[PDB]
């Protein structure tokens, strides 16, 4: 039916209108104070007033930190940009890691622009170029102008073109009898397809046949666009989208990450501010999530202390599972959660507590009904006892081998014997480690 | 009714004709 | 073809109740691991869940990769099976996370439904109109069958495919409209006047009868990585073969995920997940493990199968020793299959099957002595001795391997243990760890 | 005979559903309660608008990248459309840097140093280094000894464009590799040859996996021309920038000449073919669909984007085959217009609310659109299904044959709790 | 213009100083640190005089004691048209530039050249455009009627101005600006006739405006190096500019200064966390400060007697003694209760948060006990707890709720040491099970 | 005519684009011929077309010898790839030579 992967039984924080966390709501069991703190953080992000606010989710393994991150993402909605990231992703062989971090920082910022578009469209009726006086003169083109006649519903318009537009028109491979669509903002032409006013069944080029477009040939339409600031920076650093030669050859070169300068980002900020001041654009700040932040070294942390102090920085959520560990890139500095103390002073730490037997049992209950499986009560008690004895995750994954072993005996219900058979067939970390210690040749 | 076929325009272009008995090649 | 290490394994050897036979499909013994692998096989065949980590652990020469090829052979066609080693991730143009992302996306198959039209008949007339420089091409094709006749219109790709493998007004061609393929089936007109610049001896086929144009539904499976590489830049289809896919941006991947879900919503496509098999998984850095721990939690995640032959040893990138060479976070979200050593009857059956695969006839006493030396030494040595003993017996001009042939093969070619023994009495002849060697014999 | 039909939400419908859920800041319980009771009515109006069809909340339009441009726009027997796209970012440069660093004048030595470095002290000059040129011509096989001076002083793209495969003499040190020998044989070779098929892996992989009928999945978000550099008070800067941005040789190379212009140049003017400017050097796209970043709205996505409309499209085929007369009920008129244009796309015989006896007398009309005596109806359909019995009872009252009602419902929304 | 939400240093508008360079107790968003502010004011007058070059100033002290605040005060007191470059120590470890080349680019971004030029422009409101064309369009004649609030004129047009008016479609009632020498016409907007909106220009139609330019030496270096264009100033691919073009730019700048066509505007380079550089970078910085075209380098560090990177010994401030011998040092000090409360009140005023007196005392007490940044972080997360209960002023209970929900350094450290078996240590050991 | 090629020649002939008129091909012909990561896909299609024409009788496959001298210089990652790559169907015979006795394997500290 549908596919599930270690999540998707979580639909939100499950708070009230007063911010009080109910015990079993939103797919969440327990973690009440952490859910309330994350709800206050969600309201702070919705307030749209602060920049560079950082929190850290600190706890042990299998305690609900990534679940809280996706819960915050689902509470904020699809409008707010959310950028998930693992700490190993910053090490690029193309560009330095500082630029990758700043690229993600700009990617966690949204922008909603209402843009107007000038559109010429219709079915091509005539296509007649006029020649130049001296074609082999070295300077100048072979043609001077091209006359294109477009017709539509209640309209017929005759267009005189420069050579630069007609190069794009012929790059789209138009013909007489074609419905085209010309963008006046960038000179782009889209060839929609053949018109249905002629015969259809006499082609061999798998084409699609469109009716005559409605309205006048010349139009002005309003389009709502959703971009990020990284898109503006990338589109300006490697220019495409013009009909000039440098943008024309920028599409053919192999793309590569470059070090975007501060001057380009300042100019992009100036253009976005001028858009906002005219009542056209709207700024939607978002969240950057860095899971496994202990994989960062001291240089990325030291750049984080400078990148957090900008006046455009997003809200960055960090996660760790470290006790009193040495920071990577150092030899003697030992810090809580693997994060240096110059950054910890700028964070707000949120604790995340372990579970009890009843919480483990009901987590197995929701994971069973989301995976579309039916479990007996005694098998559920045995699974909860395994989850306390070995791990919650091991009891969570053993559900689907139990379902396969139940289906292979022409049955639907999961019984205790299936759980014992899945105990025997599949092992956990502790049993495998005990086999490893008592072994002949490094098993 | 039967829709008209799309107009065919081949002006200032060479032609290669291939028939059962004879092949032509009209050049400029 | 040629004979490889696992050429004798075609399947997993299981019943309808997922119970292993003692000898089936080239696999002997290892009952519990084969039953667990059959459970993983049914888990893949259901296609319901995503991102499960399976670890296969045991001593060397036990049947780890044998189990992996059994799963791959029982998986069937059109389901992806990506097999990588631990050392292929380290690249000079790709980061480790990018290489692992591409290895994850190679294991998810997208099966696309496509409506095509087929045209077969006799060519009556071809008119081709080209420009003076030869760039713009257009024309008409006149094709006929016994009952019908239709003048078509051609474009540039059709004339390019018509000029290649030249058709000459009386050949019978088959046109695929969606794949754009022109296939010449033969010639039926038998034209009298042939200006023979060529040595064509084309087949005499009949003129086809019936409908000229026929619809057909086709299915083809493509990978998620291939769609990403095609959509990344202008010439990405070349980069599917040259490997010039340098760090595909994340925006391409989000748009491809949304479009694949959209194609599922119209019934145009469907998602067929597969198995990614990472052999020698201890040869991965700690950053790769930290990436895998969160890459297993995505909607588009395959079933990851890992094989390890190592004990409590040092994790790469760190300074501590962990079980199986893997950190405890990765071991938390994995289910472990344990594989056990062999008896002597299993070794004998393995050697008999490997002799039958190489088409080499063995005597009884040769089989017992090969079994004894595969018990005392390793099994792979006694499997390697079979072809050598066959060539020795073929030197004497008889097609059966005796005890003398395998005895000569044991004398000529050495084991590991005899090599350690011979090196340790003659340490002066070989170069030591400190660079000292005596080369003079006196 | 009451039949209820359930359909799951689509991806876009779930997207605006989650947007509407996150907009009002987690008060869904009161929303559902006072939606079931029937300000908040304007809040739930958007919810039923999304649940009906996603085009009521936001109409789908042409999908194109954002144009980061300032161009010549209109503020409203032919018309002129001239290319005028620019970049909003301006880089301002003083005149002094240009006139004293890039342009030659009497007080600077740009052209003197250029001549000294590029002509006089060039080591491929045959006027001073004839022996090196003769050595290189024995090495390479070039028939001219001035080829190396020409190659070393021209740009790379110009060298790609005017490169001609001229003949070279045999008595030289240059060779033919076996890879090049394999390449040159299969240039025009037909199918079913062994060498030709062993050298054509990529085209066979293209034609086997049906790659000329695949759809484009990614388009860029922002498209932006190069950054415009302005210098106030200088025509030379404008001419230099226009020459660099619109170089006629490379612009002709990435395009082609029209066929009638080629006929006029070859025949009416006597220009030989070898004297034509080199054209047609742009790479071919993968498909027709991969040639541009603009995607038009299609009338196949319009059906699938609404689960109710998709289920009704599947349900209408069986009633068309069984030849009934179907009544469709609504609550608004925007959905009435949307279903009217959908039915005209499908070309079904339908009438829209002197029409009553026209409906009874003519059996050719299939779908009647009504808004909350028609005895000729056989099947009545509730699109916007509401369980008020006062409206439902009279709707079944205005409806000898078997009468079946249909209700289109969406799983996991307000209507499922309704 | 200059979109910005709220930053941590958003309340600092400069150094609060009198005409005798004496610090007020609270002025321009800065409280306390009187000697450090006086030293930064002397450094600011040193920058403004511009007669000395290449002097290094080190700001050192304990963490969270007004160092980046002092740098922001200097940067705001300089204002515009004077270069201020701020880099971190980790920004020069690049993959396509060497460390000394990146440091040279950062040094040369902080020196500017001021050029004044005059250009004649025409700006006004279009009244009527008449354009006559022939049958083939070979020759075009035209007239243009344009006006300001003080005068009206009519212009006979040529062919290329007609082509530049047809492109960028100009109708009547549009306000346009025309540059004659370059042919560039920009539409400012539409005038006040509703039937974007700007006012009609006043004064003379033909005006001469003097525009002051300021171009950095790095820009002239990139432009004069022919291997890359000006687009590398935006894309970032310069790629190890040769030294020789830097000597030509230096000689040309000296010639322009002697002839009177330009003047040098030196600026400030600010390196934050300077202890994260290598010994090679310090050796390069030692000799890059003895050039006539060198800015004043401000370096900030908080370390004390730590290991210098690239070496195996320990040095004061993380810097070798040759670099410290070339520097004068400003020392920052720890704060008191009154300064902490004044800083918290200024921050709360900048975030539009109304606080009670008792909430301010609780925040001051928990700032003295733990940290200033922790109280500044709680001061904005308590407003959301206050608005959840539908009130305006943040009271004591909201501060206690924020203190309970969000932890600090010491409490998190205590919970880690009291529960060390649930976390992953240096040896990679963890216990995830609850029983046994 | 009997023409003898190796499988690597077929791989590198198929990987590079053929004779074309686009600016990318003739632009790259005048540049440095950088080596690139040939994918497993291309080798698989080359293997199946080679097997298809071997089954027709036109072609014949001649396996050969790859000789690596001083294998103690190899790292443990290359040894792991050799372990993987010896399992192929199309693989040749491989001859290794070494003169060391008891020596640590390169890339490790204690083996
Ligand atoms: N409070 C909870 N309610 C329901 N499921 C939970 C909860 N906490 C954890 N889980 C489940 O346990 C698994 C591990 O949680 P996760 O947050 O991914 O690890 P960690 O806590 O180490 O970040 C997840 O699959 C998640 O579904
Ligand atoms: N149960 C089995 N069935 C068939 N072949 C086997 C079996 N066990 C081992 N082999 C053979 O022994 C060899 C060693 O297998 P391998 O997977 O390398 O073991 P390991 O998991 O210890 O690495 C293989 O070449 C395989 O052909
Ligand atoms: N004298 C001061 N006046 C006003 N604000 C100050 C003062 N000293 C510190 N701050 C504020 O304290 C916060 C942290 O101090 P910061 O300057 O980052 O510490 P450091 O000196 O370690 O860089 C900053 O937001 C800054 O605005």
């Amino acid at each position: 039916v549908t596919r599930t992967a270690a999540h998707t039984h979580i639909k939100g924080l499950g708070l009230d209108e007063s911010g009080v966390a109910k015990r079993v709501e939103g797919g969440f069991v327990g973690q009440i104070e952490a859910r309330e703190a994350c709800g206050v953080i969600v309201d702070l992000i919705k307030a749209k007033k602060m920049s560079g606010r950082a929190i850290l989710l600190a706890g042990g393994p299998s305690t609900g930190k990534t679940a809280l991150a996706l819960a915050i993402s689902q509470e904020l909605g699809p409008k707010v940009p959310f950028c998930p990231l693992v700490g190993s992703e910053l090490y690029s062989v193309e560009v330095k890691k500082t630029e990758t971090l700043m690229e993600n920082f700009r990617r966690a910022i949204g922008l909603r622009i209402k843009e107007t578009k000038e559109v010429y469209e219709g079915e091509v009726t005539e296509l007649t170029p006029e020649d130049a006086e001296n074609p082999l003169g070295g300077y100048g083109k072979t043609i001077s102008h091209v006359i294109v006649g477009l017709k539509s519903a209640k309209g017929t318009k005759t267009l005189r073109l420069d050579p630069t537009i007609y190069e794009s028109i012929q790059r789209e491979k138009v013909s007489i009898g074609d419905v085209i669509y010309i963008e006046a903002n960038t000179g782009a032409v889209k060839r929609v397809g053949r018109s249905d006013a002629y015969a259809t069944e006499f082609d061999l080029e798998t084409e699609e046949y469109v009716p005559l477009p409605k309205g006048e040939v010349h139009k002005k339409k309003e389009i709502v666009q959703d971009v990020t600031l990284h898109d503006l920076d990338v589109a300006n650093a490697r220019p495409q989208g013009g009909q000039d030669v440098i943008s024309m050859m920028g599409q053919l070169l192999k793309p590569k990450k470059t070090e975007i300068t501060e001057k380009l980002r300042q100019e992009v900020n100036k253009v976005v501010a001028k858009y906002i001041d005219q009542g056209v654009a709207e700024l939607i700040p978002g969240v950057l999530f860095i899971d496994e932040v202990n994989m960062l070294d001291i240089e990325i942390f030291t750049y984080l202390n400078k990148a957090l102090e900008s006046n455009i920085a997003p809200v960055v959520v960090l996660a760790s599972n470290r006790g009193m560990t040495t920071v990577r890139g150092t030899e003697d500095v030992i810090s809580p959660h693997g994060v240096p103390p110059d950054l910890i002073d700028r964070l707000l730490i949120v604790r995340t507590l372990p579970y009890d037997k009843d919480e483990i049992r009901t987590i197995i209950e929701r994971r069973a009904t989301v995976e579309r499986l039916q479990v007996e009560s005694s098998a559920l008690d045995l699974l909860a006892t395994m989850g306390t004895e070995t791990s919650l995750r091991y009891a969570l994954q053993l559900l689907a081998p139990c379902g396969i072993l139940a289906q292979t005996s022409n049955r639907k219900e999961i019984v205790v014997n299936d759980v014992n058979e899945a105990k025997l067939l599949f092992l956990d970390a502790k049993r495998s480690t005990k086999i490893l210690e008592t072994s002949a040749n490094y098993l | 009714f039967v829709k008209p076929r799309r107009p065919y325009n081949s002006e200032g272009m060479t032609r290669i004709l291939r028939r059962y008995e004879e092949d032509l090649f009209c050049t400029f | 073809s040629l004979i490889a290490a696992h050429s004798h394994i075609t399947g997993l050897g299981l019943d309808e109740n997922l119970q292993p036979r003692p000898t089936s499909e080239g696999m002997v013994g290892q009952l519990q691991a084969r039953r667990a692998a059959g459970v993983i096989l049914k888990m893949v065949q259901n296609g319901t869940i995503a991102g499960r980590a399976v670890l296969v652990a045991g001593p060397p020469s036990t049947g780890k990769t044998a189990l992996a090829m059994g799963v791959s052979q029982s998986l069937g066609k059109d389901v992806p099976f990506t097999a990588i080693a631990g050392s292929e991730i380290f690249s000079l143009e790709l980061s480790k996370t990018e290489a692992l992302t591409q290895a994850f996306r190679k294991s998810i198959g997208i099966k696309i439904k496509e409506e095509t039209e087929l045209i077969e008949g006799e060519v009556v007339e071809i008119q081709i109109d080209r420009s003076i420089t030869g760039g713009h091409k257009q024309g008409k094709l006149t094709i006929k069958t016994t009952d019908m006749e239709t003048i078509y219109e051609l474009g540039n790709k059709m004339i390019d495919g018509l000029t290649k493998e030249k058709v000459l007004a009386g050949d019978v061609i088959s046109i695929d409209k969606a794949s754009g393929k022109i296939t010449k089936l033969g010639r039926s007109f038998a034209r009298s006047r042939d200006y023979d610049a060529m040595g064509a001896d084309t087949r005499f086929v009949q003129c086809p009868e019936g409908e000229l144009q026929k619809r057909k539904t086709v299915v083809h499976t493509v990978s998620l990585h291939e769609i990403d590489v095609i959509n990344s830049r202008t010439q990405g289809f070349l980069a599917l073969f040259t490997g010039d896919t340098g760090e595909i941006r994340s925006e391409v991947r989000d748009q491809i995920n949304t479009k694949v879900a959209e194609w599922k919503e119209e019934g145009k496509a469907e998602i067929v997940p597969g198995v990614l098999f990472i052999d020698e998984v201890h040869m991965l850095d700690i950053e790769c493990f930290s990436f895998i721990n969160r890459a297993l939690e995505d909607e588009f995640a395959p079933i990851v199968m890992m094989a390890t032959n190592r004990g409590v040893s040092k994790t790469r990138g760190t300074n501590y020793k962990s079980p199986h060479g893997l950190p405890l976070d990765l071991l938390d979200r994995s289910i472990i299959i344990t594989t056990k050593s062999y008896n002597e009857q299993e070794i004998k059956t393995i050697l008999s099957i490997r002799a039958q695969e190489e088409e080499v006839e063995l005597s009884s006493d040769a089989l017992d002595l090969l079994t004894k030396t595969g018990v005392e030494t390793s099994l792979r040595y006694s499997s390697n001795l079979i072809s050598v003993a066959q060539q020795i017996a073929m030197k004497r001009k008889n097609n059966t391997v005796e005890v003398e042939d395998v005895k000569r093969a044991y004398l000529l070619f050495l084991d590991s243990a005899r090599s350690v023994k011979y090196v340790q009495e003659n340490e002066s002849q070989y170069i030591d760890d400190q660079g000292n060697v005596q080369i003079s014999i006196a | 005979i009451e039949i209820d039909v359930l359909c799951d939400l689509t991806q876009r419908q779930a997207k605006l559903y989650q947007v509407l859920k996150s907009q009002i800041s987690t008060n869904y319980d009161a929303i559902e309660n006072a939606a079931t009771n029937d300000n908040l009515i304007n809040a739930v109006m958007q919810f039923r608008k999304v649940c009906n069809h996603p085009d009521l909340f936001e109409r789908a339009d042409v999908d194109s990248p954002f144009s980061f441009t300032t161009f010549g726009k209109t503020t409203s027997k032919f018309t002129d459309l001239i290319y005028s796209s620019r970049n909003p970012i301006k880089y301002s440069l003083p005149r002094l840097i240009y006139e004293d660093l890039i342009l030659p004048n009497y007080n600077n030595d740009v052209d003197i140093a250029n001549k000294l470095k590029n002509v006089k002290f060039n080591i491929f000059n045959p006027s001073t280094n004839y022996e090196l040129c003769l050595f290189l011509s024995k090495l390479t096989g070039e028939p001219s000894l001035n080829e190396f001076f020409r190659v070393s002083t021209t740009p790379l793209l110009k060298r790609v464009i005017e490169r001609t495969n001229g003949p070279k003499n045999t008595d030289s040190l240059s060779f033919k590799t076996i890879t090049q020998e394999l390449l040159e044989v299969t240039r025009n070779a037909p199918s079913e040859g062994v060498m030709a098929s062993l050298l054509n892996v990529e085209k066979h992989a293209y034609e086997r996996e049906y790659l000329n009928c695949i759809q484009r999945g990614y388009h860029p978000n922002v498209s932006a021309p190069p950054v415009t550099i302005e210098v106030l008070g200088s025509s030379h800067v404008t001419n230099s920038i226009n020459n660099e941005l619109f170089d006629p040789l490379i612009s002709q190379a990435l395009s082609d000449i029209p066929a009638i212009t080629q006929y006029n140049m070859h025949v009416k003017k006597g220009i030989p073919v070898e004297d034509f400017p080199k054209t047609g050097l742009f790479p071919e796209p993968l498909n027709k669909n991969f040639s541009s970043n603009i995607s038009m709205p299609s009338m196949d996505r319009f059906i699938t984007e609404s689960a109710k409309l998709r289920k009704l499209d599947e349900l209408l085929v069986k009633l068309k085959s069984e030849g009934h007369r179907v009544l469709i009920y609504f609550q608004m008129t925007k959905m009435m217009d949307l279903m009217e244009e959908y039915l005209t796309y499908r070309q079904y015989n339908h009438i829209r609310l002197d029409l009553v006896h026209d409906w009874q007398t003519n059996p050719e009309i299939f779908v009647f659109l009504l808004s909350t005596n028609l005895t000729a109806a056989d099947t009545v359909i509730f699109y916007d299904s509401d369980w008020n019995p006062t409206i439902d009872s009279q709707a079944m009252d205005r409806a000898t044959r078997q009468v079946t009602v249909y209700r289109l419902l969406v799983r996991g929304t307000i209507e499922e709790r309704m």
